């Protein structure tokens, strides 16, 4: 009892040194997140620039789209396999382990590998997000300044690691709150108490957001505009979509995990059988980024179009299953880049599909399919990665549709509930469990 | 918040007409607009709804283009194009802003309505005649006056007294049809101390022929 | 679609009376709405979602029911309630309306105030010659018009028209339009207007002399 | 300790079905109760304003009945607290915090009827207290009740159904679901050890109580300011400045709110009847002020929309601020049933607006709307006195729906919490818990 | 996005006039609106500005009621009242939409522009005179024609050759003022075989005074 | 308040040139904006916040500097770059535009095409005589006009009017009109229009004779 009275009067007392350093972490992470974001677009522009010059001969363009994306993927996989194996895949699993003190934060290696490696994979038009790279690079940046400035202690270590990855996600989606909420839902050591100063996380997230707003102001990542409201008698339809996302949430986990296994046989740990399969996947994405680009790329480009209900029922189903395929290939092959973003795109396409089914099923609810698209957008995050609160607040920050808050939360929860009772697991903790249990085996 | 529809009137059987409904006092977007008609002396029938972005438009059991519902989010205006006009389409046409409660939708604000009569007859501007009391009226406490309105087509008309500043004390009798034309009168009642000492005018107005007549009540010499 | 029909076709009660009308449904429905339409107004969203009141509806009104039978209830009616009340639903598409309960008001006796009018001098130079006779504010609507031209009774060309029940006093009014020609009208002198009503055993009369 | 984590990671987010179903029935009740309490309070404000109309003639007779109605209703309130549950005075958010540390009893059989019917009085008299206090506390106690009536065993089931209770409590108090959830995982959680609060369970409770509030309060928002102007980047520093001003003031309010408790403790000296009489005294003053200039009295939600539009003058705002500080203090610090949460938003809005205006004329080139600054400053007093910034920022955002103002809100909010730290200020809700817990160790 | 300002023209010194600007292509709210005037052959000067809610209006360091900038979000229009007009106010008037980048504002989109002319002299129609080459002229490759439009006020005049279908080699010089009347001279240069065998007509318009003249250029025999 | 002053007023450079126009402040400024104005059309947003190219602007353009000096830069200038550029700040209230900078196409010198004119017969039907003299299509704009009446100088009633650089040749035109009253005009004979350009040392004489 006497301890608690001493504790309460000494709560929220982060030493000024940590806070100052939190500020310098974010500022860097943002800048880099901006630099990485610019590079990736530059290369998508260069690739689209070469297609222009070989715009005649039809099979010639399909080949240079392949070879540009292959070469750029090949550069990526190699930069990972030869200089930092931990920097493959997302890297969000990695930073999670680093917070439990069971992983090394080799910044000197990952920073250049993830940056220049991701630049290749992303810029070739592969089905990977920016998060992976920016979150990882994030924590590593924050680790770097802990090393360079030699800051002693548990608090200084976990904090400048957390805010790093926080300011990472923040600049990845222009979503400050989403960053902060990611750290206090998923990233935090879930089973013991941690010295993550929440106030310090802010300062970092603040800075990197500003850093992104300096370079990308007045242009949003997703523009859907203000949608219609959701009346109360409609809410159950969002629970139903939650449930559907609930059962599929684990089923995608099993495949993303299983496809890592089945692709591990193609190369068998060999560097050159890997890189050559890496260009094989990469090239296919740059080819698809021409024949039907909605199956390729980051995916942020179809969300607005899908939400407006511009796709047909057929089109959606195609864009869904095709993306399933390409999402798997690109992340499961352990290429640098996140599965976060592609999961949003997947959820939008499913949401929309459900919306349209509902539109003609219940003309009396005066439904807009685009509402269901927004409910379902962050649902695959809530069911596969099982960070519902981060997913909900991420979507809300990019779609700015607060009036859809209840259906969002209901779908989101419906996903996490039925993702539990079908034995599914937090996909980012599942990879941590695999990478840590293949170190003791 | 006010819905002010027009465009209806006289059309020949089997033809087509466009109905306009203008709106002001509320964001025209956000709201689904609907059309509901009412045939003389009967009940209410739904025509069709339209979402804000014109991207979901349902009708009632009609046929081809029996009804066409469009909107113009920039104009704040709702349209109804009725095709192949038969005598049943003779009705009053309301545009209604659609809203919900718990989630089963109602019709929130109803317009005033325009009249659509389906006849072959000719548009006839009415005639207004000042019915004043005779030179043998013993004008007591209150003197009752009025004006006559005959020979017009189609419906309806609006009688006001002194542009409306005289609302109380006026009865306007429903139009009786006689030989393919309509005829009605309206009786103001005012104090004997108020008249002939003051201006008493009736402001008859017919919207189909656009005409208006302001006949002043001159006592018989 | 769902075919609704409303309990009384036309009901009549005196203010103070508890009054209930009903909305009966061909199938099952939920959260029905009620509409009000006073004489020559466009309907006004009155009650919605079975029993909610719209903002600005005297709190004497109420709503209730489910499934097949929904109602509307005016607890202690007031005469400013004379209207044709419509019920409507949208639990199932397409939304459909009721038939209406044209509520009428019962009040004490009100004698008519007769006004006789000689064809206008504009009208005289137009061919027509409508002798108009107003009967304003009476109860009940049972009334009988009569026309004596020089004591001789006439019945050819008289067109009668009544108003609806007044929204604040509850009294009907009637117009009588006798039609003739310039020759036909000027070939008489004394036009009378006979009004026999419940209020007087002996008819109320009004006449005018051309000369 | 590597092999344990692999067993833990695969067994993460595994809340037993029993806890989750119970979380659902917790929320449902909390909401209905929070609706009942919300309705009751409004009815009394209506009854009181119904009497002012009967006595609308004679001016001093009206000012008397506004006092006597608010006095008697406060008197009723303080008594129900002092005689049946002393823990249910003040906010009770400090209490539920201690209950989660297992250092406090959760005497629901006492608090529920006391906080409900007691608060009903104090709030309904129009005192400067929010709904939060009552509904958050009532919330936790409701959730506790079903833990006891259904006899659920374990650490997980006790902390969780206590947390969601309080969460669905705040959620129905502001129609702000996220704010409820975020309140629990920033403030309410035992901040120094690990706790078995199932975050997924908190949701289901918060979901239910929001729905329950939305069934009764549909289509009518608590605060409507409408969509405001954006904030360009070169403006941001002005929000930082506002943060800092809120930062130094944050603790300064705490010292007064704490000190005022001590200074009012002498008037009654622990005596039941010297308290109740002082309770009617403060209560009546609010019912009086709720007529002579109601912006000084009442919950405060009523001036926020008006202040944000920039409808008050510089003079008026200053008056509204200082007078509300006075009345906020008197009503909360006197340990009346009711939260200080809401009146802190009101106070922050009035300060934000005031700063906005000063900024508007000083920087015409920023094309400033003072209402932006009002919104930034709305949840700032929560971030500097209560020190729950993330809760405050997402609370505001849920009621004002102004996401385009997200950066200036965060920056003001953070500026409040940083300068609230380096001026030795303390989390107000933990400070009362530390005072109540060390007033139990000191009379032994 | 189109800004359409009207209401310009001539005013007598010490009078007043209400300039208008009608907006189409974007939600007219959310936006700050401004007026920028340009003195013929001089700099650009800022007049005033207004925010959506009209709760902040700012004018340039200028006198106590010289400008009354006000808006009406309902009609989507920005009004500027200039009182006690004088020769300084003679200029071209732009309504402008206001936006920002980092936070330092720029004048985003500009409208066409209305010329306000402040002077006492009267609105006088223009005289048209053909300008044929003389009884001594030796036509080479190209030949020069033209017509003189003189003695008119205020601006503008529209001089089109053959109704525009000879827009090659045209020089409609700017007009000059003397003793309070304007004078300009247009000239089309056509090949030696183009004239005088074919017909070259010059069409002048001066709308301020309902003037529409076609003056045919025949040779000097 | 702030006084923006654009250092090069008028200037000429040939298509494909390094063009640099200064905008010097009076005090201290930040993040100014540039505006392009083609003759007879509205100013449009060009470069904003010190250096950012707008949605539409060819990339040949650019800008930098800070504080007391700023500048616009056109690498490989073109035809559609000749117009007027106004630097405008709004970092300090009130906003101020610059004096403007007029960019012009420098071209190979051109000798003028002179046409002199006898007043219409209709102008003399009104006591007025105007002697139009045209000077069309020449580079540069520096030209000296002069009139001769009966082989003698004249400085009264002369109105000169240059044009803006033309679009389809980027030259200059100039009209000189000599106004006379019929009676004053008729008492003379030899009317010459001497043009003194850079393209020749001895002037292009052009005249006509009344007889």
């Amino acid at each position: 009892r006497r301890q608690l009275i001493r504790q309460l009067l000494e709560r929220d007392k982060t030493p000024l040194a940590i806070l100052f350093m939190a500020a310098v972490v974010g500022t860097l992470v943002g800048l880099a997140a901006v630099a990485f974001d610019k590079g990736v677009a530059w290369l998508q522009n260069q690739r689209m620039g070469a297609l222009v010059h070989t715009a005649d001969n039809y099979p010639l363009l399909l080949t240079v789209a392949f070879l540009c994306s292959a070469v750029l993927a090949m550069f990526g996989y190699f930069l990972v396999r030869k200089y930092a194996p931990e920097a493959g895949g997302s890297g969000i699993p990695e930073i999670e382990g680093a917070l439990e003190d069971q992983r090394p934060v080799r910044w000197w290696r990952v920073l250049p590998v993830k940056f220049f490696g991701g630049l290749g994979t992303l810029g070739g038009g592969m089905v990977l997000g920016r998060e992976g790279p920016t979150v990882q690079i994030g924590g590593n940046i924050g680790r770097m300044v802990l090393d360079i400035f030699r800051l002693k202690g548990d608090e200084a270590r976990h904090t400048l690691l957390a805010t790093g990855a926080a300011a990472g996600l923040a600049a990845a989606f222009n979503a400050p709150l989403a960053g902060i909420l990611f750290i206090i839902e998923q990233m935090r050591p879930q089973f013991r108490y941690t010295l993550i100063s929440i106030k310090a996380v802010f300062i970092g997230v603040i800075m990197s957001t500003i850093m992104y707003r300096i370079f990308n102001h007045e242009v949003a990542l997703i523009d859907v505009g203000k949608l219609s409201d959701a009346p109360l008698n409609t809410l159950w339809l969002y629970l139903i979509l939650g449930i559907i996302f609930g059962i599929f949430g684990p089923i995608f986990n099993k495949w993303v995990l299983g496809m890592q296994d089945l692709l591990h046989r193609v190369h068998g740990g060999n560097i050159t059988k890997w890189v050559l399969m890496g260009g094989a996947i990469g090239g296919l994405c740059g080819l698809l980024g021409f024949v039907a680009p909605a199956t390729s790329g980051g995916g942020f480009n179809l969300i607005p179009i899908a939400t407006a209900g511009n796709f047909s029922m057929g089109m959606l189903v195609f864009i869904f299953v095709a993306r399933v395929i390409t999402t798997l290939l690109c992340f499961s092959s352990g290429a640098p880049g996140g599965i976060f973003a592609p999961m949003l795109a997947l959820g939008t396409v499913l949401g929309t599909a459900f919306g349209m089914v509902a539109v003609e099923l219940f003309p009396q609810y005066h439904l807009e399919a685009g509402t269901f698209a927004i409910a379902g957008m962050g649902a695959l995050l809530a069911a596969s990665i099982r960070a519902p609160l981060t997913g909900i607040i991420l979507v809300l920050e990019m779609t700015d549709n607060y009036q859809l808050i209840l259906p969002m939360i209901i779908t989101g929860l419906g996903a996490t509930l039925l993702a539990q009772f079908t034995g599914g697991k937090p996909l980012y903790s599942a990879i941590l469990a695999r990478t840590l249990a293949k170190q003791e085996a | 918040v006010r819905l002010l529809e027009s465009g209806g009137g006289l059309v020949q059987p089997g033809g087509s007409l466009k109905l306009s409904c203008a709106a002001s006092g509320f964001d025209y977007s956000r709201y689904w607009m609907s059309w509901v008609r009412q045939a003389p002396g009967k009940g209410l029938k739904w025509i069709g709804e339209i979402n804000p972005v014109s991207s979901t438009i349902n009708y009632t059991p009609s046929l081809k283009d029996k009804f066409i519902i469009s909107r113009d989010n920039a104009k704040d205006t709702l349209y109804l194009q009725i095709s192949k006009v038969r005598s049943e389409d003779t009705a009053l046409y309301y545009c209604a802003r659609l809203y919900y409660g718990y989630g089963y939708w109602y019709f929130d604000v109803w317009g005033a309505g325009t009249t659509v009569t389906v006849s072959s007859a000719k548009t006839t501007p009415p005639s207004v005649y000042p019915l004043a009391p005779g030179s043998a009226a013993a004008a007591a406490s209150m003197v009752t006056l009025g004006c006559l309105v005959k020979g017009y087509f189609p419906e309806p008309v609006t009688v006001t007294w002194n542009s409306g500043s005289l609302a109380a004390g006026v009865h306007t009798f429903p139009a009786v049809l006689q030989a393919a034309l309509y005829t009605l009168s309206s009786s103001v009642t005012v104090p004997s101390s108020s008249w002939p000492s003051e201006t008493v005018t009736c402001n008859v107005a017919h919207p189909a022929s656009s005409t208006k007549v302001d006949k002043k009540i001159v006592p018989r010499a | 679609d769902i075919v609704l029909t409303q309990s009384p076709a036309i009901m009549s009660a005196a203010p103070g009376d508890k009054v209930t009308m009903t909305c009966s449904a061909s199938s099952s429905v939920s959260y029905i709405h009620w509409y009000q339409q006073k004489s020559g107004t466009s309907p006004k969203r009155w009650i919605y979602d079975t029993s909610k009141l719209t903002s600005g509806v005297p709190v004497r009104f109420s709503g209730s029911g489910s499934g097949t039978s929904y109602s509307l209830t005016i607890n202690t009616m007031e005469a400013e309630d004379a209207a044709t009340y419509y019920c409507q639903q949208w639990s199932s598409h397409p939304q459909t309306f009721g038939g209406g309960t044209k509520l009428e008001i019962l009040r004490a006796d009100a004698a008519p105030t007769v006004s006789i009018f000689p064809p206008s001098s504009e009208q005289l130079t137009s061919g027509g010659a409508s002798v108009v006779c107003f009967l304003n504010n009476f109860y009940p609507k049972d009334i009988n018009v009569k026309w004596k031209i020089d004591g001789s009774e006439r019945q050819n060309g008289v067109l009668n028209s009544w108003t609806d029940q007044d929204s604040k006093d509850s009294t009907y009014s009637m117009s009588s339009t006798l039609t003739l020609t310039k020759d036909e009208y000027e070939r008489h002198n004394s036009y009378t207007c006979e009004a026999t009503h419940k209020t007087s055993t002996s008819p109320i009369v009004k006449s005018f002399n051309r000369a």
